[PDB]
């Protein structure tokens, strides 16, 4: 039981520290964008509706 | 921050300390240890992350839907019109939703704000949650977990036919 | 149902009026899904005589996917050939006969009453 | 590839996913056509959706 | 215990025979409470249809159903 | 959704050309790459359902039904892969094809766009899961479960293949996205009458409603794990899909065809959560649970509220958690007395004390602790039916003391107490055990989190 | 486990209540 | 006597041969990579990377855009003295009601 | 505004940090029960700042923190309700349990499995206060049946013992019997006034407000051992005796009494519901303290005095005193 928690830890954490600390550099060096207007005669793209940055490769990538 | 004009908040008026006792009050020297030890070092690291957005700027859009025909200008059977008539409707219902929200924030954060005079202070608050939960009533319930725009069209027919014949026979 | 249209010239597999209609081409699904089952025969072949399932008999299993798409080419020929048949002679009686599909004078919402039946 | 074994699904997605985007061009009878997302083309560009 | 379990479920119905005391008993303990919820409930929709049909019962701020 | 269909089929040549020693690892591997991949359904608009193709398409409904479809595979081979370790090479990748080929029915049984493939690859589900539980289950009832698996299926389906036929003449299209602006109301007749029973009575058998539920405590018993796990987690909620597919069209009979069924399932919730307080078999007490909350499914489909269909679709993606992690508790306790009675092996938490805290979680979400995704559907089903009438929070508050009372009942009996003193193999649990019964709670729990991916087309 | 140590139908005869009652492990007057 | 048929086998331990076995396979070096195969791809990948990416769902089923849109609405009808909602969900002129 | 709001969330976030610790350890602790007792005379010490500027000001906020569902026109938020309640109980229930777990240091000292009792003990304490600081029905319920499910695995604390099973088995028997009408309360609030949040209930102010008040003395009598489900808690001294002093005489089984009070401006509106509490709470510590007085238990005699207080914090909601019944809970 003990040897199953070890091992179930180690595999949460050995690609959550990763995804953590990427989220963390992503916020605070990538960060958040801005609500703005949209300007006249310019058409966005579907992925520039979307706030936050995983949000939008999530939906420029994959959606 | 927000819209001040769709959630609104009367001005605050907070009272100057006027403390009778001379045992000095624990909470003043609380606020400055907070402030010295807690609300700095947020303050900087905030103003830090604040810096690195501002090297790189970038928007994100509200996105505009542009009116379509709606149900009652589509053919019977048409689904190339009534799709887009019923996508128009659908998102007029979250959005009706959505509103129906904000008016019920307002209405919770009035009572919560004016406390124990809250019956007679939140009247307006009161009055506009009732008209909107009539409107959205009158418009929205009773449509069915199988919802569309013709089952929303036919209960606003018969509604309207009964308003007709309460006006008709009231005169 | 059809059987007085092919019987001015019986016994014809593809008709001449079948090469004016496009043919199916050698990446069809269909023709695609007629050799996998060409390959599911010879696999079965190796497997019914004890053979290795995948490896003996390349040569067998080769004629059952060219054989089995050789036949079912000309099989998807010939279905295409008589559905459009069926839709040709579908609007022909459609054209001949106007009293009979009247064009119908289609109706908006806002003059259609539905009943409203509400859920509650 | 002495691991050839292990590119049969992820090929069978990439696969997929090229024939997922191949029925996307069948089915673009209404593209730029739609009363909702009708617009003019921008500059160097020939269809508003791949 | 291998002989308890199987009596209690996988020999009891070779040993059933119908009868009248089982047959008053499925038909009492099988579509009697069923036939009492029906009853009671088609009671009770019909009277909040009636009331509801005539702007009886108070449905003010109820918008989630 | 053909991005989803071709790797589950490249599945099969991964699980014949994989070596002798190799032929779990690989396909757990790459079900787990398939239900990494199933996220991407996620891509879902409040007004627009995901429509892919001419054949394929996906609301959100079917999204999560998808990826729990899609993450219940590699689990069914982890919890599989002990008790078929001795049997032969060829049974071996036999049952994972049929594992394989089961998912591959069901991951296009949800996403059929037109009602007749729904019901082609719906009875096509049947083929896989009968040679399932007649080829490796385990006692000599699994011919007979067979029987009554495969003859209440075809006795309700084969009346809902006219149905949906006669739509088709009709209406001129089982499209269910032209369905959605052609339908037309369906008014009070016996001809409707018999329509209605058609269109319902297959989903009712597979749900299973109360009184139609006889294949189940058999079927579901006398599989394998892996066939008690597939039968638990999806394939008695293909009939809620078809439920809420099908209601659309039987506007507005079913506000008083649903009046008999609505009691059926009202009083079978009741009577199937006594039967689990008298069980002597746990995997028996397991199924009759199964039924127990899927007549709640059933109440909140007819009487077809907003708030029910959504306590509906969340009540079905936590109760095929659960119910398939109870199944795994249950399977793991069976690979080491050899017995499913459950007064058999007592006092466990003495031994296995981390196999007990996944007993007490998965009976803590038997029993619908809040906040989780069990407690939401639950409660959203009560709120509907209490707004349908409010003398239905009886029997739902009965419900939820029996409910209560036998999962509690079923941790207390086989994990405290004195711990039986004739049983000396009681192993300690393998980290395939734990791994299986983690990889089926922590989704569980994680949904409770974000629960808005669970909560159906109209959240 | 095999058949006749199963339980079976009511008994009738006197010898097949003998052979229920050896069956359970009691007493034939107990039984 | 009965017919000829292999006695009940016993049931093996796997912790008999193999004191560290993970409970995957009898071949110690085919249960430990069995268990490095299921722990990485669901727990470091699917876990990880699902709950990620349910959590950065890009407005998924439009609940901000609404919640955005109505603010606008809200904002634009509080000014204009409009009602914040009509309980006629369409117009009347662009209804034909059935006389009678 | 600033202090009160973060001094409020780091009570409970410190609360929770043992429960990360208890469970990403690797190691035998350094005295991990020391840590959990440290750890709540600190959450003491935290909680009590909001409540001194409580007493100052009489401040109250709500903390609508995190946006967790919106069910069409439910949003649902984690929502923290910082009032006279919350800021009166809060730290009389952590100095109570801080007092509680030095006690369990001791009593449970032998026991191998102290660090599950802690665990345990420390669970409850974040689900009572979940309960007790919740702004909706829904968290109220979260923390309603946490209470609940730590009750069960306390009393039923020596498993191997079959009346410790059978009498926490009894404990979720008649607290389910309770939800049945918490869950009537919740059902009730949504359709007719369509929310859980007890804002909107307090301002719509509801006047025919029998049955969800039937429902909520239904859910104080499974909670707080009224008459009819009472025999629950003095079954419920079956396990240990800190058990006993933390939830099931002092900050457990007043949480069906701190329900009733948590909805005074709608049970004084209400003189039929009135009635039902004052006969119920009369009922239950008479007949409680009647049969007190012939027990030779200990523990009995103790939890039958809990259950006769219980019925007379009862009785004094009954009589359209609820802030006096709420101090006799703090008593
Ligand atoms: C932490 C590691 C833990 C272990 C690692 C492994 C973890 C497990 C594996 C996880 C794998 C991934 C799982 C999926 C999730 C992914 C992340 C995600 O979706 O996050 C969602 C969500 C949103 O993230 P986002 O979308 O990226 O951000 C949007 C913003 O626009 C962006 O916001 P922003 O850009 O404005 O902010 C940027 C932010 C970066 O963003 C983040 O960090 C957020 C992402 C991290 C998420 C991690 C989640 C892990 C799980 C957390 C919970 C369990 C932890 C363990 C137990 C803890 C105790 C309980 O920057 C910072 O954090 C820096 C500021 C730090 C402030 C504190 C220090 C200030 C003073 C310093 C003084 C010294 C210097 C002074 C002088 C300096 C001079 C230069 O993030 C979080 O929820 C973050 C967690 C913290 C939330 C608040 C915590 C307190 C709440 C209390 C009240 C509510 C609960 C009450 C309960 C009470 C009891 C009943
Ligand atoms: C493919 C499907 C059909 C394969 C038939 C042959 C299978 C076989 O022999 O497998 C053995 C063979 C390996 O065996 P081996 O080592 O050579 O020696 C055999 C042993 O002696 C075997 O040991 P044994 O015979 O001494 O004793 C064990 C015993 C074990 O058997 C038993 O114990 C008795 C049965 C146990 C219970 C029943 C389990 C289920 C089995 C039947 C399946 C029913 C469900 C099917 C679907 C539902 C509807 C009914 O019998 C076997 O294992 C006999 C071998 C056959 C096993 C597989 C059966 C396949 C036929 C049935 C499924 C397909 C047809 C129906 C489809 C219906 C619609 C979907 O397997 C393979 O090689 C599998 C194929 C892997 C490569 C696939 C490559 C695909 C490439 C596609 C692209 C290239 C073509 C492009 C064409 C297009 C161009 C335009
Ligand atoms: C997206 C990022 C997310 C980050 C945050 C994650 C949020 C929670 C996720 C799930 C947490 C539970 C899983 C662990 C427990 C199960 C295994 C076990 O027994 O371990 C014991 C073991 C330590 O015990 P041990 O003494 O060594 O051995 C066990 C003993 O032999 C015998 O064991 P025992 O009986 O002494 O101890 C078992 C004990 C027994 O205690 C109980 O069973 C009492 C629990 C029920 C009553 C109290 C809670 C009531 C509800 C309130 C809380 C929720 C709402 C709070 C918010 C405010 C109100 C709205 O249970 C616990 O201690 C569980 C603590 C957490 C409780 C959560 C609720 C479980 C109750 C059932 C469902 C309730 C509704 C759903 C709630 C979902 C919330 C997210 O724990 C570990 O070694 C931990 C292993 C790693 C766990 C990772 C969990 C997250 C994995 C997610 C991966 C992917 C995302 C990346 C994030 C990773 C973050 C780390
Ligand atoms: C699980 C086991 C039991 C399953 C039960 C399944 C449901 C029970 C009822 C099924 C009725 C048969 C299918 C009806 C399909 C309706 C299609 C349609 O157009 O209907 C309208 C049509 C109407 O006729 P029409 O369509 O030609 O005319 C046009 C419509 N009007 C009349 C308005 C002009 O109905 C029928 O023609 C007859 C319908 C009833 C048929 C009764 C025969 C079957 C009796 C029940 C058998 C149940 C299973 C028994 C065996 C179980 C196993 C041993
Ligand atoms: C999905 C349908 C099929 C079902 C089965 C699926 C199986 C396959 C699994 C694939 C991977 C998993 C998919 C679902 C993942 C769900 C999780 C997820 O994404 O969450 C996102 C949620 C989304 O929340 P959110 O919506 O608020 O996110 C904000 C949105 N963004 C980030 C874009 C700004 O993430 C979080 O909530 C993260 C919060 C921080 C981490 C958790 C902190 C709290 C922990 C407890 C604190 C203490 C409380 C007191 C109690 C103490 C203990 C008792
Ligand atoms: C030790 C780890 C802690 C973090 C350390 C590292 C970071 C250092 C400090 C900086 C803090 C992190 C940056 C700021 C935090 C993120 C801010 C933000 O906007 O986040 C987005 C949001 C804030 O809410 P929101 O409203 O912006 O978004 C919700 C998302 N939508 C709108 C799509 C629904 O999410 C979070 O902050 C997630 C944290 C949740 C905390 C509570 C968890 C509850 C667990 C139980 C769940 C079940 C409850 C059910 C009942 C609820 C009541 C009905
Ligand atoms: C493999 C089949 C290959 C067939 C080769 C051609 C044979 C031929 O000449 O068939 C003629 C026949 C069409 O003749 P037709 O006049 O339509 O038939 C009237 C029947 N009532 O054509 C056919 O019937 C073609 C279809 C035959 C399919 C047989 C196997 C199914
Ligand atoms: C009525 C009645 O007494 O039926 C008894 C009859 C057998 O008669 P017997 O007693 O053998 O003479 O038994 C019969 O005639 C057979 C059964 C009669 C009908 C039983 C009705 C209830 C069945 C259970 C319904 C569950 C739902
Ligand atoms: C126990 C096994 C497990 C459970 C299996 C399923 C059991 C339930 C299945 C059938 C449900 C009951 C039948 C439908 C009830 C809904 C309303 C209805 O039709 O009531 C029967 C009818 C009532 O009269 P009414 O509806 O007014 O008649 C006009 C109809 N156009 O009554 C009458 O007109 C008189 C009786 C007519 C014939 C009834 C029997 C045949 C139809 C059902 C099959």
């Amino acid at each position: 039981d003990k040897r199953f928690l070890k091992l179930l830890r180690f595999y949460i954490l050995l690609t959550g520290i990763p995804v953590v600390i990427g989220i963390t550099l992503i916020n605070v060096f990538i960060g958040e964008a801005e609500l703005a207007e949209i300007p006249e005669g310019y058409v966005p793209e579907h992925w520039e509706y979307f706030k936050h940055p995983i949000s939008r490769w999530i939906a420029r990538t994959f959606f | 921050s927000w819209d001040k004009d769709v959630y609104p908040e009367p001005p605050r008026r907070t009272p100057a300390p006027s403390p009778q006792t001379s045992l000095p009050n624990p909470i003043t020297y609380l606020t400055k240890a907070f402030d010295l030890l807690v609300d700095r070092p947020v303050t900087l690291v905030r103003e830090f992350i604040e810096r690195q957005h501002a090297k790189n700027k970038y928007y994100y859009y509200h996105r505009e839907f542009r009116r379509v025909p709606d149900i009652t200008e589509c053919h019977e059977k048409d689904v190339l019109c009534m799709f887009e008539a019923e996508m128009q409707w659908k998102r007029d219902y979250k959005v009706d939703q959505e509103i129906v929200n904000i008016i019920q924030e307002r209405l919770k954060a009035c009572q919560q704000r004016e406390g124990e005079s809250h019956r007679q202070n939140c009247a307006k608050e009161l009055q506009q949650f009732t008209q909107v939960v009539k409107a959205y009533q009158d418009r929205y319930h009773d449509l069915g977990a199988h919802y569309s725009a013709r089952k929303c069209l036919a209960k606003q027919k018969q509604r309207m036919l009964a308003e007709r014949k309460a006006t008709k026979e009231a005169a | 149902m059809m059987t007085g249209r092919q019987a001015r010239a019986p016994l014809q597999f593809l008709p001449d009026e079948a090469r004016s209609l496009p043919p199916p081409k050698l990446t069809d699904p269909r023709l695609a899904y007629i050799g996998f089952l060409g390959y599911c025969s010879g696999l079965i072949d190796n497997a019914i005589r004890r053979r290795p399932v995948l490896s003996a008999g390349l040569h067998r299993q080769f004629l059952y996917i060219t054989s089995f798409v050789f036949v079912g080419y000309y099989l998807l020929k010939r279905q295409d050939y008589m559905y459009a048949v069926r839709d040709h002679d579908m609007f022909s009686y459609i054209k001949s006969h106007p009293e009979d599909f009247p064009e119908k004078d289609k109706k908006t919402y806002r003059e259609v009453f539905e009943e409203f039946h509400p859920v509650r | 590839r002495d691991h050839w074994i292990h590119v049969l699904v992820p090929v069978g997605f990439v696969f997929g996913y090229y024939l997922d985007r191949k029925n996307d061009e069948k089915l673009a009878a209404f593209r730029n056509k739609s009363l909702l997302y009708k617009r003019e083309l921008k500059p160097q560009e020939e269809v508003t959706w791949k | 215990l291998i002989r308890w379990t199987c009596a209690r479920s996988a020999n009891v119905y070779p040993n059933f025979r119908p009868n009248t005391k089982t047959s008053l008993l499925g038909a009492l303990f099988g579509i009697g409470p069923l036939i009492f919820w029906y009853y009671v409930f088609k009671t009770d929709r019909d009277r909040k249809e009636k009331l509801i049909q005539e702007g009886k019962l108070d449905r003010t701020f109820n918008i989630s159903y | 959704m053909l991005k989803y269909i071709i790797p589950t089929m490249m599945l099969m040549p991964l699980t014949w050309l994989s070596k002798n020693s190799m032929i779990w690892i690989n396909t757990t591997l790459h079900s787990l790459l398939i239900s990494l991949t199933s996220l991407l359904l996620l891509n879902q608009f409040g007004d627009n359902s995901l429509n892919f193709s001419l054949t394929f398409f996906s609301d959100s409904l079917s999204t999560p039904l998808l990826i729990l479809t899609m993450w219940l595979l590699p689990l069914m081979l982890m919890a599989s892969q002990h008790h078929l370790s001795k049997e032969n090479l060829a049974r071996k990748k036999l049952f994972i094809s049929m594992l394989i080929l089961l998912q591959l029915f069901l991951i296009m049984t949800f996403t059929a766009t037109e009602l007749i493939f729904f019901y082609i690859m719906f009875e096509a589900t049947l083929v896989p899961t009968l040679i399932i539980i007649t080829r490796w289950g385990n006692q000599t009832e699994r011919l007979n479960a067979g029987l009554y698996f495969l003859f209440y299926t075809l006795a309700g389906s084969l009346p809902l293949l006219v149905a949906l036929i006669y739509i088709q003449n009709t209406m001129g299209s089982l499209n269910f996205l032209i369905l959605q602006y052609w339908v037309q109301p369906m008014p009070n007749s016996w001809s409707n009458t018999f329509m209605w029973l058609a269109c319902m009575m297959a989903f009712m058998v597979k749900m299973p409603l109360y009184g139609l539920h006889l294949w189940l405590p058999k079927a579901h018993v006398e599989a394998p794990i892996a066939g008690s796990m597939v039968l638990a987690a999806i394939l008695l909620k293909l009939g809620g899909y078809g439920m809420m597919r099908i209601t659309l069209l039987l506007n507005p009979i079913t506000d008083f065809m649903a009046y008999p069924f609505i009691m059926l399932s009202l009083w079978g919730m009741i009577m199937t959560s006594s039967i689990c307080l008298r069980q002597t078999d746990l995997k028996s007490l397991i199924a009759y649970s199964s039924v127990s909350h899927m007549a709640l499914v059933i109440v909140a489909i007819l009487i077809q509220t907003p708030w029910s269909y959504m306590g509906a679709t969340a009540l079905m993606i936590a109760h095929g958690l659960t119910s398939s992690m109870l199944f795994c508790l249950a399977n793991s306790n069976y690979e080491r007395v050899h017995s499913r009675t459950m007064i058999l092996a007592r006092g466990l938490q003495t031994l296995l004390p981390l196999m007990a805290a996944w007993w007490l979680l998965a009976s803590l979400t038997n029993l619908a602790l809040p906040p989780s995704i069990n407690l939401i559907g639950e409660l959203f089903v009560v709120m509907s039916t209490f707004s349908w009438s409010n003398i239905t929070i009886i029997l739902m508050g009965l419900n939820m003391v029996i409910t209560a009372l036998y999962s509690l009942y079923m941790l207390i009996t086989t994990q405290r107490g004195k711990h039986t003193h004739h049983i000396n193999n009681i192993l300690p649990s393998f980290t395939r055990e734990n791994a299986l019964m983690s990889l089926h709670m922590l989704p569980l729990l994680l949904l409770s989190l974000n629960p808005k991916i669970i909560l159906g087309p109209l959240y | 486990i095999t058949k006749d140590m199963l339980p079976g139908p009511y008994p009738k005869t006197p010898e097949e209540r003998a052979a229920a009652a050896k069956k359970y492990n009691m007493r034939v007057e107990d039984y | 006597l009965r017919w000829q048929e292999d006695p009940e086998p016993e049931d093996e331990n796997l912790y008999e041969k193999n004191p560290d076995s993970h409970g995957y396979d009898k071949d110690p070096a085919v249960d430990v990579w069995n268990m490095r195969v299921v722990f990485f791809f669901g727990f470091s990948i699917v876990l990880v990377l699902g709950s990620t990416f349910v959590a950065y769902l890009p407005d998924y089923r439009m609940q901000e855009w609404a919640r955005r849109e109505a603010e606008r609405l809200v904002k634009y009808r509080e000014a204009h003295g409009l009602p914040l909602m009509e309980s006629n969900c369409f117009d009347p002129s662009k209804i034909q009601l059935p006389e009678d | 505004m600033n202090l009160f709001s973060s001094l409020t969330l780091v009570t409970l976030i410190l609360l929770t940090m043992p429960i990360a610790a208890i469970n990403f350890n690797t190691h035998k602790f350094t005295n991990y029960p020391l840590y959990v007792k440290t750890t709540i005379s600190c959450a003491f010490i935290t909680s009590m700042i909001p409540t001194m500027m409580f007493i100052h000001t009489g401040q109250e906020m709500i903390i609508s923190n995190w946006h967790w569902l919106t069910i069409q026109t439910l949003k649902l938020s984690l929502s923290f309700k910082m009032d006279f309640f919350s800021m009166m109980f809060v730290p009389v229930a952590l100095f109570v349990t801080w007092s509680i777990m030095e006690f369990s240091m001791w009593y449970m000292h032998s026991d191998p499995n102290i660090n599950q009792f802690f665990k345990y003990l420390l669970l409850f304490l974040i689900t009572m206060l979940i309960l007790v600081t919740a702004n909706n029905l829904f968290q109220l319920f979260i923390g309603w049946e946490g209470v609940g499910i730590m009750s069960f695995l306390l009393i039923g604390w020596w498993y191997g013992r079959t009346d410790a099973n059978t009498a926490a088995l009894q404990a979720i028997l008649y607290n389910r019997i309770g939800d049945i009408g918490f869950i009537l309360a919740m059902a009730w609030f949504l359709i007719n006034l369509n929310t859980w949040d007890l804002q909107q209930i307090f301002m719509l102010n509801p006047n025919d407000s029998n049955l969800p008040l039937m429902g909520l003395i239904l859910a104080a009598t499974g909670k707080s051992a009224q008459f009819g489900l009472h025999p629950w808690l003095p079954s419920a001294m079956e396990g240990p005796t800190p058990v006993s002093a933390l939830l099931h005489s002092s900050t457990m089984v007043v949480a069906g009494i701190f329900l009733l009070i948590r909805f005074y401006p709608l049970t004084e509106n209400n003189k039929f519901g009135q009635s039902i509490m004052l006969c119920l709470g009369a009922m239950t510590t008479l007949f409680t303290a009647m049969c007190a007085l012939t027990q030779n238990d200990i523990k009995k005699i103790i939890a039958f005095s809990t259950s006769s207080q219980l019925g007379l914090m009862m009785v004094t909601i009954g009589i359209n005193q609820p802030h006096l019944a709420f101090l006799h809970i703090c008593t």
